[PDB]
């Protein structure tokens, strides 16, 4: 099976935007937020979800159950396998840092509650351990760089 | 001869400046070439190339009977094919073509006839008489061939298109397919039908005021097949032939339009009269298939009965929409969808909009609200009317304007041909808004993904937020249609609905206000599915298995349906079976309990 | 030539001589046996499209810094 | 198309090949060229039938001579 999943995932994850959007879908499903097109646009840091050619890809159709253009996951045992094995840890930590910076950067104006709870939910250790399982160096690097991305975190005991 | 009323009709049609000329062999009969003579016809050229090949075979030393039987061969196609397939020196054939088809000087009638303003120029010549005649007369020209993409030259003018090729920058290998000389070239899979310029040619001869053929002998069969069928095209075309020709000689041409046997010489004088008026004419015309949306100018009172009509019975006026648009605090009269602002922000950045939704979840009303707001922002919004008038003429007249334009099309699956043309030949200052149901979108996926959809933003209005649920129940609270349920809180009220039907406007309307309009829509869609007894039995079996609660399985469905239609692949491609049961990978599941 | 106009071509045509004008987007092997090569190094006007101003017609300060130039073309060896 | 794909050989009896569609069918391929035989009239030079030679092998013997081949081959075809 793993070989089948790898072959059918390499047919979509080779593009940069497709990889970012797929990672955004997996990340928001991991946190538990609703999979809304406008919010997945902010998490994915592009607007490829609005194109009509995203939902007709091999990887997107073969890994996610699509229905009337919407995207939802198949099961947790495939999403967590994708997160652990198909996405490298070194990609995951860097993309997490990028989206954490960008959310704040565009949230300093709009003041949306969903972005705020997204940011304070990414900082929790349970999600990070569910995203980077038993990786000491990457977890340490992420925790030591999040305080330098945004300077208000030092005053927060959370 | 040719009558005076035909003269007046021709002058009036050519003075518009939207005429199209088709140039043939007879136009450049008087020109002169590099070797200082009139360009030759097929007979002389065939004799020359046969003589050349026979001289080569005499040099190699073949029998004299073969030479004497090849020399008298005056068929251009067979002689050229034999030369290219047996004789190895094709460089001198290309040199002979360049010598014979390079015009050095033109006459004055050609200058006067090509100093007009046309829509587009089409020709079947090899020479450069037309390009020389356009420069000399004070106008630019960019020639092309069938091997050029028309989308790159969209904004260019003075497009002189050569159909059977050109010799000006022809290479050695172009004789096989590009230049239509041999029998092998005419049989190639690459022809005028397969080229992308064919659709452009059809649109041009559909859109033009009149079409003029200059000395065309009507040899090609594809143009004959284009022009034979229709009659509205025949009423616009004209043919120009040489003098001293009887009607029976022009009988072949007469089946495709009027025949005027005066020659290019006499048409040059008409061109001399019409040149000054050709460049001046301009008219905004009238737009027939698209009505210009205009905002409200007066304040009308809104009465409860209007609230009841809009909420339940589906009847509303555009004055109501314009009134709820100007003031955003009036939540007791309309539901404010959050997608309108996103859609507006997308349309301000040169992006097309495609809206897809389920049955009756607020799509046409969203289109009307968008139309009302975008004119206030400063655009021009046109609503597509399902009329019998043309659409290419109207989009052309819209392009001739100079304002920012948004065009709205509702339920495009019923006008897929026009909606295609719209995405095929869209201009720079015209955006598109297309709305459709899910079934209509999925039935036309293969007709649209082949084009450029990178400029389209896809939106779905199927679901709302909890704030909009609160707004809806606030509207009903102001209406007071709860009855005995008004005492209970928010949670109790909607306790009888399913999770996903709660977040859809159609099921909310049917469950709370019992909108008859939605009932009529459901009856209309389900009638076309439940007409057959087999499908009726299968649908009733699915509903029975759901109200029991036991899971759905193909064998069980077939057992309780007293048939085997569930095994057929056409059961899940019906109208009602798709619009009433959500399907996924061929399986059938129901939407919600309040629908079943 | 370096001009973008058609004076050379009109002069050749008016003197009883043919011409095949090209640019740097043509390969030399397809025109190996050709004669009267009027190669326009900078560009051409006669059938220029809208995208030819960026790199094909050398006029702007961006069309002089593009990776495609006279050196990297296939006509450099021929010249 | 399927019949000329599955057959053993294709025989033309006095066909001048006037229609353009059979011409477009038979001109492209080369495997169909090996199985195609054209039967034309007697007393014809090679050139008089150069057009037919492009699509397959041509035999200038007529139906008159083909009758003898049919009479010699009939008893084997049914067997
Ligand atoms: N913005 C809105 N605010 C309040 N009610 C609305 C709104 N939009 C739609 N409705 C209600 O929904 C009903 C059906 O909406 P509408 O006719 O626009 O559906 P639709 O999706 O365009 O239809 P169809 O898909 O069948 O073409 C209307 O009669 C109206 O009562
Ligand atoms: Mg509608």
């Amino acid at each position: 099976i793993q070989s089948r999943i790898r072959e059918i995932s390499n047919l979509a994850l080779n593009d940069k935007e497709y990889k970012e959007t797929v990672f955004a879908i997996l990340l928001l499903d991991v946190i538990g937020l609703p999979l809304v097109r406008s919010l997945i646009s902010d998490v994915a840091v592009n607007e490829k979800i609005y194109s009509a050619e995203f939902t007709e890809n091999e990887g997107v159709k073969n890994l996610f159950i699509i229905s009337n253009g919407m995207v939802k996951t198949k099961s947790s045992t495939l999403s967590r396998f994708l997160i652990a094995n198909i996405f490298e840890h070194k990609y995951v930590v860097n993309q997490l840092l990028k989206v954490i910076e960008h959310l704040y950067v565009i949230n300093k104006d709009a003041k949306d509650h969903r972005l705020q709870t997204l940011i304070t939910s990414l900082l929790r250790f349970s999600i990070i351990e569910k995203l980077l399982p038993q990786r000491r160096v990457e977890i340490n690097y992420f925790y030591e760089k999040v305080k330098h991305i945004i300077p208000n975190l030092i005053n927060d005991p959370h | 001869s040719i009558s005076d009323e035909t003269y007046e009709r021709l002058k009036r049609l050519i003075s518009t400046g939207n005429a199209i000329v088709f140039v043939g062999a007879g136009f450049s009969k008087e020109s002169i070439n590099i070797i200082g003579s009139t360009p030759p016809l097929a007979k002389d050229l065939a004799l020359q190339i046969s003589n050349k090949s026979a001289n080569y075979l005499k040099e190699v030393g073949a029998d004299s009977h073969y030479i004497e039987e090849i020399k008298q061969c005056d068929d251009l196609m067979v002689a050229s094919d034999f030369f290219l397939n047996n004789i190895p020196q094709k460089d001198e054939l290309l040199q002979l073509l360049k010598d014979n088809y390079t015009i050095k000087d033109v006459t004055q009638e050609q200058i006067d006839i090509f100093s007009m303003k046309w829509r587009r120029i089409y020709t079947t010549n090899y020479d450069n008489a037309i390009e020389l005649s356009l420069i000399k007369s004070g106008k630019s020209v960019t020639p092309l061939t069938l091997e050029d993409a028309p989308n790159q030259y969209k904004s260019a003018e003075d497009i002189c298109l050569h159909i059977n090729g050109r010799i000006e920058r022809s290479k050695e290998s172009d004789l096989d397919s590009a230049i239509k000389l041999t029998t092998s070239s005419y049989l190639s899979p690459e022809q005028f039908l397969t080229s992308s310029w064919y659709r452009q040619f059809k649109a041009d001869i559909d859109n033009a005021s009149a079409i003029v053929f200059l000395g065309y002998s009507m040899y090609d069969i594809d143009i004959q097949k284009i022009f034979f069928n229709d009659s509205s095209i025949k009423s616009k075309t004209f043919f120009i032939t040489r003098e001293g020709t009887t009607k029976f000689q022009n009988y072949k041409l007469a089946m495709f339009g009027e025949v005027i046997n005066i020659g290019v010489n006499a048409f040059s004088h008409i061109a001399a009269k019409c040149i000054e008026e050709s460049h001046q004419d301009k008219e905004v015309g009238l737009i027939n298939s698209l009505e210009l949306y205009t905002p409200g100018e007066e304040h009308d009172e809104i009465r409860d009965n209007d609230i009841a009509n809009f909420m339940i019975f589906g009847k509303v006026s555009d004055r109501y929409i314009d009134e709820v648009t100007l003031n955003d605090n009036m939540h007791d009269k309309i539901i404010l969808r959050e997608e309108v602002s996103k859609i507006i922000e997308h349309i301000e950045t040169d992006n097309d909009i495609l809206i897809a939704s389920d049955l009756g979840n607020g799509k046409s009303i969203m289109t009307r609200m968008l139309m009302s707001k975008l004119s206030r922002k400063g655009y021009l919004c046109f609503y597509y009317l399902y009329n019998e008038f043309s659409f290419s003429k109207d989009i052309e007249r819209l392009s001739k304007l100079g304002q920012k334009i948004v065009i709205f099309i509702d339920d495009y699956s019923n006008c897929i041909d026009d909606t295609r043309y719209a995405i095929e030949n869209r201009k720079d200052n015209i955006q598109l808004v297309l709305t459709t149901r899910h079934f209509g979108y999925e039935n036309t996926k293969q007709h649209l993904l082949t084009m450029d959809m990178s400029s389209f933003k896809t939106h779905s209005v199927d679901y709302l937020s909890d704030s909009e649920v609160d707004n809806f129940v606030h509207i009903v609270d102001h209406l007071g249609a709860w009855g005995e349920k008004a005492g209970l809180s928010r949670h109790e009220k909607l306790s009888e609905l399913d999770e996903n039907a709660r977040n859809q406007l159609s099921f909310l309307l049917l469950s709370i206000l019992k909108s008859e309009a939605i009932q009529s829509r459901i009856r209309e869609i389900s009638n076309l599915a439940l007409n057959d007894k087999e499908y009726k039995e299968t649908v009733f079996a699915i509903l029975l298995l759901d109200v029991i609660g036991l899971p759905l399985v193909r064998s069980l469905i077939s057992d309780v349906a007293v048939n085997e239609k569930i095994y057929s692949a056409e059961f899940t491609e019906n109208e009602g079976v798709k619009n009433l049961f959500i399907i996924s990978n061929g399986m059938v599941k129901t939407k919600s309990s309040t629908l079943s």
